[PDB]
RNA sequence: GCGAAGGCCGGGGGCUAGAAGGCGAUCAGACACCACCGUAUUCCCGGCCGUAAACGGUGCCGCCCCGCGGCCGGCGCGCGCGUCCCGCCGGCCGCCCAGGGAAACCGGGAGGCUCCGGGCUCUGGGGGGAGUAUGGCCGCAAGGCUGAAACUUGAAGGCAUU
RNA sequence: AAAAUGGAUAA
């Protein structure tokens, strides 16, 4: 059974842009793999995505303008504390200046920066640059 | 050119060997009866003049040296060394002549021209070490490791490496306007043969 | 376009800045050997002769052994337009 | 180490084949680890190449000949030198001498 | 049993290509003169004059009859230049090539011009 | 004389400042060529373990001696490169000369606050060599440089004076502990940010080889 | 050849598995056959692996097969 | 639930090999190896037993991953029309591009990890003592499964190079 | 065809 969809979808992305292959393919799509591509595009890390409507699964294209380094998801999902967002900033983050960890919170998904400037918490979904 | 074509056609440079790759699909033409593959001449062309346009590039034509160690080529290369500015590195290629500050034969090529990657490796290898971009001209099988770019020819007969070197320097020194600038070549088809 | 790290003040305080491969974005590595700032020249066709300046191609040593650098140029002038589709 | 991929046997998918005897040690080493290397020869040896046709009073007759393949055991063989002590390199390499 | 020494064998090399017409391909005092004849080369000892006369003698019967390479000549590179530098009386290498190979005709077709369609066919 | 075209080349000035040699990743093989570009304090070195190298042959073993040798100065430059010779110093020699051309440019980085100057790392930038793993992590300012005694001043000699680092393996090796930190050192550059993301450059008639003076 | 998964050569997924095609769907088709009284469509399961009988006959039109289903009589291509 | 081989229980069999047993040579001694003879066994039907270098010493599903291949089972499209050519899927395999690892080397993973996080399960923690003791449990037994401690010792051990 | 052995301790 396909556990999750979203870690062997940033894993294919993460591997086609070690291989170059700007055009790339992720085949199961989920409504969060479209909100995390949409943080990554707006972040500019990924230039832009689209998904092919069949009837079943809905596929979904990525295209990556080629500079992206690792795009890998946190599951389990811990929630983490508003005040300890950091502790796991330490782990997954290349230098406190750059890089991005999408937590999911009631407001909707947020990046790292977006949750300490509201000083909020959510699960770690997962953690791109 | 209608009548390069013909002599394209002459050299049976459109033919090719058993198997392509990836890269190389985008040069092949077709089956024949047999099963080795032919290249569409429209390819050889875009490749051939590009070549001359980047070989322009390097003041000093003996940094854009060319090496070889195919039999039925070598002597198109001594050709094309004669015609543009060029050295050649022929025979046994000396591995570590491009490398080793005290070598008999120290080379240090600003780009480097090759007549196939498979024929010797260690040519096309001997750009990675020595910071060099590299061109070679191969068929069907095409290994392209390292290789700028390739340019599809038969590479099996000395009449086609030959006629493929002539249309290389024929329009190398035409694209430079040295001579010929399309005209009738100062040398003949034939004269690079081995 | 003020690349490279900077200061609070904002001036490029990372020293040397290694420059990007045209096809895959990736800096040409301080001691990477095989990739190469190699020139591409364009003619003026009716004047038939190299005007002394035209463009130059980062081919990213990675390419160089994976293989797709001859396909990759042919793209890379695709855009540039000099090279034919 | 692994001296070789095959692991010293062709056995592949199966995790089974039949077993016979080496004609000299008659040691029992399962088929794929087994010499086996096709014999056809005159029965008589060709030292009486035509001396025999030309006492044959039968015209025409072609001196008889074995086609027996021949299985010999790994310890068997090396000791009767039927395949020697391969260097690292030569190991990978095929194409029946 | 006799090979002889490398530095017997590098000097003969010298010694022929240094002059071919002035040794002799049967006659090893004719090179044993050039051997040791100061200005020309130096051999210290008659007996190593003595070696790479031997030598030189053999190496002129195979520059003499089909050399072996390593030899350089005044006219062996003479010679070879008008070989190489002669091209085909006339080259009917061109003529009109007939009989065309089955998909060739399509590449043609697909570049803009015929080379003589159905004329070579 | 001037052995390389880039040697000749720097004795002239066609080509100036190390850090434009880098850009181009020009390979360097003269050890002149460094001495000559850079006359600052010369490089400031470490002799890092002369260990004993033994071949045991017929009735006695022979022993060559291999000495590591950590060359640098604060200007974002480290040079870890080795040498194996029967005399002991002569191995250092050679060591001194493989450390000449083998100096990998290190980034340097801001950290949360980029108060002054550089003194921080880059990135988490990791390298391994051999079995050693080693990540070199950003530090606060008050934080200096954490690491094994000698692993820490190979990072002094780097110029980064603000790291965490832990490294897992068999540290107790010098040879590869201060090696793998060397490739950790060098990919500084290797990683990409940004701002670096931006495309501009591609002068083309800057290349070192195409330069004659 | 710059050509991308999103547009891909109509022949491209025309070759891939009907399942591993950006837009996956049916490879089989409808396609007719000729009966005694009909020169207009008889259309049927092109893939059919099961018998079907001649319109108002005893005999069976279409031969059982694995893949596409052959016939025994003057067949039409596709839909007409 | 099934599970090679050997064992064992109750019927049968009984050719050949052949645990034991005798025997010759064999050597200092061989009661070992090599001959010769031979019971159990091998064979069969109903039972137990529950082990193997049960091996790919690589758990199980899941997904992406580079070219050259061989075989194999369906399954297609054009060619002249062949048991062709390109392949599409499920396997069987050889070489191997990345990439990984102490390396041998895997590369249809042993890759996509210190830039570590798809899920489920087992199992280990220096080397002996030790699969030992005991407490069970299962078995006709032989034994299997679970499973100690006291005590000792500085190396044991992997792949490589000379 | 027949061939077993070599104290400890440093070198």
């Amino acid at each position: 059974v396909r556990i999750n969809v979203l870690r062997d979808a940033l894993k294919s992305i993460c591997n086609a842009q070690r291989i170059g292959k700007k055009q790339v393919i992720v085949r199961p799509s989920s409504k969060v793999i479209i909100e995390f591509l949409q943080l990554m595009q707006k972040n500019g890390y990924i230039s832009d995505f689209a998904v092919v409507d069949n009837h079943r699964s809905n596929r979904i294209v990525v295209n990556l303008i080629g500079r992206l380094n690792k795009a890998g998801v946190i599951s389990p999902r811990f929630d983490i504390p508003a005040n300890d967002i950091e502790k796991w900033v330490v782990n997954l983050l290349p230098s406190r200046l750059f890089g991005h960890i999408i937590l999911t919170t009631s407001q909707g998904i947020m990046d790292h920066i977006e949750a300490q400037h509201r000083q909020i918490g959510g699960k770690v979904i997962g953690y791109f640059y | 050119k209608e009548a390069d074509v013909k002599k394209m056609l002459v050299a049976t440079t459109h033919l090719g060997v058993r198997n392509i790759d990836r890269r190389m699909q985008f040069y092949i033409f077709d089956r024949q009866k047999d099963g080795t593959f032919v290249f569409n001449l429209q390819k050889v062309w875009a490749k051939i003049v590009f070549a001359a346009r980047i070989l322009v590039t390097i003041d000093d034509p003996a940094e854009i040296a060319v090496v070889a160690n195919r039999p039925d080529a070598q002597r198109a290369i001594l050709k094309f060394c004669k015609y543009t500015h060029a050295t050649a590195f022929p025979g046994r290629f000396i591995p570590g002549n491009f490398t080793n500050r005290m070598n008999p034969n120290y080379c240090e090529p600003r780009l480097l021209l090759v007549n196939d990657p498979v024929v010797d490796r260690q040519a096309i290898l001997e750009a990675s070490y020595v910071n060099i971009p590299t061109i070679s001209l191969c068929n069907s099988d095409a290994n392209l490791k390292f290789i700028d770019v390739a340019i599809p020819c038969n590479n099996k007969t000395p009449m086609s490496i030959g006629l493929i070197y002539w249309l290389l320097a024929r329009e190398v020194l035409r694209l430079k306007g040295s001579i010929s600038r399309t005209e009738e070549w100062d040398v003949k088809p034939d004269l690079f043969v081995a | 376009d003020d690349i490279g790290m900077k200061n609070s003040s904002g001036v490029v305080v990372d020293a040397y800045i290694p420059r990007k491969c045209s096809a895959t974005n990736r800096l040409i590595g301080p001691k990477d050997h095989a990739a190469v700032q190699l020139s591409v020249a364009r003619v003026n066709d009716k004047g038939k002769m190299i005007e002394n300046n035209y463009v130059t191609f980062a081919f990213c040593g990675a390419i160089r052994s994976r293989g797709g650098v001859d396909s990759a140029f042919m793209l890379l002038a695709q855009e540039h337009g000099l090279m034919e589709r | 180490p692994v001296k070789r991929r095959n692991n010293g046997r062709s056995k592949y998918n199966c995790g089974h084949t039949n077993i016979v005897r080496c004609q000299n040690c008659h040691r029992c080493v399962p088929k794929d680890k087994v010499i086996k290397r096709f014999t056809i020869r005159n029965i008589v040896d060709n030292t009486i190449a035509d001396d025999v046709l030309n006492a044959c009073v039968i015209q025409g007759f072609a001196i008889p000949k074995l086609y027996n393949k021949v299985q010999y055991c790994v310890s068997c063989s090396i000791h009767n030198h039927i395949v020697r002590v391969r260097s690292r390199e030569d190991r990978k390499i095929r194409t029946p001498p | 049993g006799k090979v002889r020494t490398k530095t017997i064998k590098r000097a003969a090399r010298k010694i022929v290509e240094n002059n071919y017409e002035s040794l002799k391909p049967k006659d090893f005092q004719n090179n044993k003169a050039i051997c040791s004849k100061r200005n020309v080369a130096i051999i210290p000892s008659k007996r190593l004059r003595n070696k790479v006369a031997g030598y030189v003698t053999t190496l002129m019967n195979r520059v003499v009859k089909g050399p072996v390479h390593g030899i350089s000549l005044r006219l062996q590179e003479e010679e070879r230049e008008r070989r190489d530098n002669y091209a085909p009386k006339k080259s009917e290498f061109d003529v009109e090539n007939i009989t065309v190979s089955g998909a060739t005709q399509q590449m043609i077709d697909s570049i803009g011009f015929k080379c003589m369609s159905t004329s070579l066919k | 004389h001037p052995s390389t075209k880039l040697g000749r080349l720097v004795k002239a000035g066609k080509i100036e400042s190390l850090y434009d040699i880098f850009k181009y990743s020009l390979p360097i093989k003269e050890t002149e060529i460094i001495d000559y570009f850079f006359p600052k304090s010369e490089l400031a070195e470490e002799v890092c373990n002369i260990m004993s190298v033994q071949k045991q042959t017929t009735a006695g073993q022979r022993t060559r001696f291999r000495a590591h040798v950590i060359v640098g100065n604060r200007d974002g430059f480290i040079g870890y490169g080795a040498g194996v010779s029967k005399e002991v110093a002569n191995a250092i020699k050679k060591a001194a000369k493989n450390a000449r051309l083998n100096i990998v440019p290190v980034r340097r980085g801001f950290w949360g606050g980029k108060l002054g100057d550089p003194h921080t790392v880059s990135s988490k930038l990791s390298g391994k060599c051999g079995s050693v793993r080693v990540r070199l992590i950003p530090a606060p300012r008050g934080a200096g440089i954490v690491a094994s005694p000698t692993v820490a001043k190979v990072l002094e000699f780097a110029g980064v004076s603000d790291v965490f680092t832990r490294q897992s393996g068999h540290s107790r090796t010098l040879m590869n502990s201060v090696g793998a930190v060397y490739n950790a050192l060098k990919s500084s550059y290797s990683i990409l940010t940004p701002d670096l993301w931006k495309k501009e450059q591609l002068d083309h008639v800057q290349d070192i080889r195409t330069m004659s003076l | 050849m710059n050509v991308d998964l999103l547009y891909p050569d109509p022949v491209e997924e025309q070759r891939k598995h009907k399942l591993k095609r950006l837009v996956q769907g049916p490879n089989s088709y409808f396609l007719e056959i000729k009966c005694a009284g009909c020169q207009d469509i008889v259309v049927v399961y092109s893939h059919a692996n099961t018998p079907v009988f001649c319109p108002g006959c005893t005999s069976q039109i279409s031969i059982p097969t694995g893949g596409k289903c052959a016939f025994t009589s003057q067949v039409e291509r596709y839909r007409q």
